[PDB]
């Protein structure tokens, strides 16, 4: 029954019963569950042995072991929580020591026995019957949990930092499809005026850290953007529910993190006197017994609102399905290392003077922030690098490495804390670029920095216009952020967008005079006086296109793929910079019933507004191609044929991908979300071939839009919240300024 | 487990109207015709003597 599966999840899984296999046989394990007298008999003799070894420190060991057992079952977090038997033996944070107080193996067997007695009496009865009538079935399930633990333990012992912070007795648990629980500040959430969130509680926190008023917010079942929930989506390998190398927790949800050195030492001496509050702080311990970070816990009561599922058979399949996937991501990095070694070997062999353009990554690094990230690199990749290059050797090209670290010139904050954002100078540059390219009216509504979009529309027709301008605005901004992260300086884009916009606008107006000139030429069959003027007119304006800086793109045909397909009188507005007024003209051609429908209108694919948006989207990609082509030739020193080859491998044709959704459903914004996703796959694939260093750095050095989740509550970006059709946001302040991740391997598989 | 009792107390408050702090009657009546857990509890309640003639 459904109860037996849930009971087995807490029994075999959450109690870390795989530990007993080290010393007790399978037959002896089953007798423990079927008799409550044996459980109290084993604890009686175990405490006597540990008391002798611990000696004067037996009281502290017993107190910590019981507290950890309470968390393993009821989820309650105490004060100065130690998450495993390795940290309990050293008694971190209580008494200094030069080694383990008692045997780790004996302590581990004691903790799992303490938590076994904490299970409900009704639940323990179910396991007793299964262990006596289902001997064959129960033994296989126990043996399956041994394999899961050994694989998880094989990765934990590699680094000493992750060995002291991993969680004992970890098993995945899945939430309900649709629900979403977040923790956010009360003052900031008030101005959002979201109608899909309700307050179910308040965050008391703790006396160690003082902060503003927070609270819990819950959203009932609905439809969310794809890949935004349901799977872990982390980009770094995990062992025991924590990140490998750093020890930060990722398998569960936390309300925040504190990593600043001056702030950490202020918390440590404040907690010496005492701690009070419903949600204490979990400390992260170093390799020498110091404290390097603090984390804010979550009340276990609020986790009941999520209606989590704890089916034992299903969770094991999810567990093994994630270890296999994480093993492939490590192997991909290993293969990428071999390619980097081959490149270094040939250059040195060709000439001994080529060693002056290589930088040793594992050597001495002068930059302190970069050096710290290298130290916390996964130990599995370090061994592979030392196998080929040699001990403490990793040589990469200097110029290619500099393109991987261009983000930090415009980004501030720490990704691990969860407050990474663009510098204030960068926003003032991007904001002025959007005003020039788009209309002044569109910038005022879409890019308002004080009010959301939904608070500025007070008509049924205006919603149709506003819901259309967003689609090209998001695409325009998503390309700017993507090129900045790939190494393009922010100064090049600022001084080139106004220049390239004028060239495109001039070409459209110049083309209009010569497209109809063919009709004049056909009608000029007669005296050469009209022919002479017509002959000179076409040739005079043709040479104007020859001197254009965008001429090579025009010759290739990509820049003129849709220019010569068709031209409209009202299409001049999109070239001038009147995008907002352009959408109004196409919206007035809709039927009166559809126009007055407000947000319930179902825009058909045959209307003028549907095709008008497609032209604007493809016009925005025209500017992106010009900037990409210029960079690959001016500052990269590549041939003209080389740059054109790369441009054609990063863009797709939108006419081959129509919508394939249900009828009677509003899916105008969801269709464009999938089209943008496909283009991101093509970009990621070309990054691996043309920049091996950036692929390896992206999964080592932390960077904005380079790492996945960090255990904090899920935060959406422009792409995620566009597909849901919501309107309670703005692309100028707070939420909506974040771009999706740029990890090459992550985008390929997720 | 303290969380088991906390959730049940949460459901009792909404039915009693403490959580929702009038349009409260339509919400309760609408909920009584959809929820499969509240209906099971209600069907065991004794019928008032004035409605014994209806037999429902």
């Amino acid at each position: 029954t459904d109860t037996e599966w849930s009971a087995m999840h807490t029994g075999l899984g959450k109690t870390d019963l795989a530990v007993l296999r080290e010393t007790m046989s399978m037959a002896e394990i089953r007798d423990l569950l079927s008799s409550s007298k044996k459980v109290k008999d084993e604890i009686s003799t175990l405490e006597k042995e540990i008391q002798n070894q611990a000696g004067r420190n037996w009281n502290l060991v017993q107190k910590k072991s019981k507290q950890l057992a309470q968390y393993m079952i009821m989820g309650e977090v105490g004060n100065n929580l130690l998450r495993n038997a390795h940290a309990i033996s050293r008694l971190l944070g209580e008494r200094i020591t030069n080694g383990p107080v008692a045997d780790v193996a004996a302590i581990d067997k004691l903790i799992t026995l303490y938590s076994l007695e904490l299970m409900n009496k009704s639940d323990r009865d179910l396991l007793s019957e299964l262990a006596q009538s289902e001997v064959e079935g129960m033994e296989f399930s126990i043996a399956y949990m041994v394999g899961q633990r050994t694989e998880e333990m094989r990765k934990a012992k590699g680094d000493n930092r992750t060995l002291l912070n991993h969680f004992k007795g970890y098993i995945p648990v899945e939430n309900q499809q649709g629900v979403n629980l977040i923790i956010a500040d009360d003052k900031e959430f008030a101005k959002l005026n979201s109608q899909s969130f309700t307050r179910i509680g308040t965050y008391q926190g703790s006396t160690g850290f003082r902060t503003g008023s927070k609270g819990y917010y819950f959203s009932p079942v609905a439809a969310r953007a794809p890949y935004s929930q349901g799977i872990l989506q982390n980009v770094r390998n995990t062992a025991g529910g924590v990140d490998i190398g750093t020890g930060f927790t990722l398998g569960t949800m936390v309300a925040g993190r504190i990593t600043d050195k001056p702030t950490v030492e202020r918390i440590t001496k404040a907690l010496a006197k005492g701690e009070r509050g419903r949600e204490p702080l979990m400390p992260i311990y170093n390799s020498k017994g110091q404290v390097v970070a603090y984390e804010q816990s979550v009340d276990p009561n609020m986790l009941k609102h999520l209606n989590q599922d704890n089916h034992f058979a299903k969770m094991v399949g999810v567990w093994r399905g994630r270890q296999v996937e994480e093993a492939k991501a490590q192997r991909f990095n290993d293969i990428l290392i071999e390619q980097l070694h081959a490149m270094y070997e040939k250059d040195i062999k060709d000439s001994s003077a080529n060693k002056s353009q290589y930088v040793n990554l594992l050597g001495k690094i002068d930059d302190p922030v970069l050096a710290d990230a290298i130290n916390l690199m996964n130990i599995e990749t370090r061994h592979k690098a030392e196998e080929l290059f040699g001990k403490d050797e990793l040589w990469v090209r200097r110029d290619m490495l500099n393109d991987a670290l261009g983000y930090r010139a415009a980004s501030i904050g720490d990704v691990w804390t969860g407050n990474s954002r663009w510098s204030p100078s960068t926003l003032d540059t991007v904001k002025k670029m959007f005003l020039g390219a788009f209309g002044n009216k569109a910038y005022h509504v879409v890019m308002n920095a004080e009010n959301t979009i939904q608070n500025l529309v007070k008509d049924a027709k205006t919603v149709i216009v506003v819901k259309a301008v967003v689609v090209p605005a998001v695409n325009f901004l998503a390309n700017i952020y993507q090129m900045i992260g790939r190494g393009v300086p922010v100064k090049d884009i600022a001084v080139n967008i106004p220049r390239k916009t004028s060239e495109i606008n001039q070409y459209i107006k110049s083309r209009l005079r010569q497209i109809d000139a063919e009709a004049e030429l056909r009608a000029a069959e007669g005296n050469p006086n009209l022919v002479r003027k017509l002959k000179t007119e076409i040739q005079s304006i043709t040479d104007s296109h020859r001197r254009m800086s965008i001429w090579p793109l025009i010759e290739a045909g990509e820049f003129s793929s849709i220019a010569d397909a068709g031209i409209s009188r009202d299409d001049l507005l999109v070239a001038e910079g009147k995008i907002h007024e352009y959408m109004e003209k196409l919206a007035n051609k809709l039927p009166e019933k559809v126009r007055n429908a407000g947000r319930y209108a179902l825009i058909a694919k045959d209307t003028a507004l549907f095709q008008g948006i497609q032209k604007t989207v493809e016009y925005s990609d025209f500017i992106a191609k010009a900037i990409i082509y210029d960079d690959l030739v001016k500052r990269k020193k590549k041939s003209s044929s080389e740059a054109l080859g790369q441009v054609t491998e990063e863009f797709i044709n939108y006419d081959r991908l129509p919508g394939r959704f249900r009828g009677y459903m509003e899916s105008m914004g969801l269709m464009w979300f999938y089209n943008f996703k496909i283009r991101s796959i093509k970009v990621a694939m070309s990054m691996i071939r043309n920049n091996p260093v950036h692929s390896l750095i992206a999964t080592v050095v932390p960077a904005p839009t380079m790492f996945g989740n960090v255990g904090l509550p899920i935060q959406d970006n422009m792409l995620t919240m566009l597909a849901e059709g919501r309107l309670d946001y703005s692309l100028g302040f707070g939420q909506g300024l974040r771009a999706p991740t740029l990890n090459p391997w992550f985008n390929l598989t997720h | 487990n303290p969380a088991d009792r906390y959730y049940a107390q949460q459901k009792y408050d909404t039915i009693s109207g403490a959580n929702l702090v009038t349009s409260l009657l339509p919400t309760f009546l609408g909920l009584a015709m959809v929820n499969e857990e509240l209906r099971s509890i209600i069907k065991e309640m004794p019928v008032p003597k004035a409605d014994k003639k209806l037999g429902n």
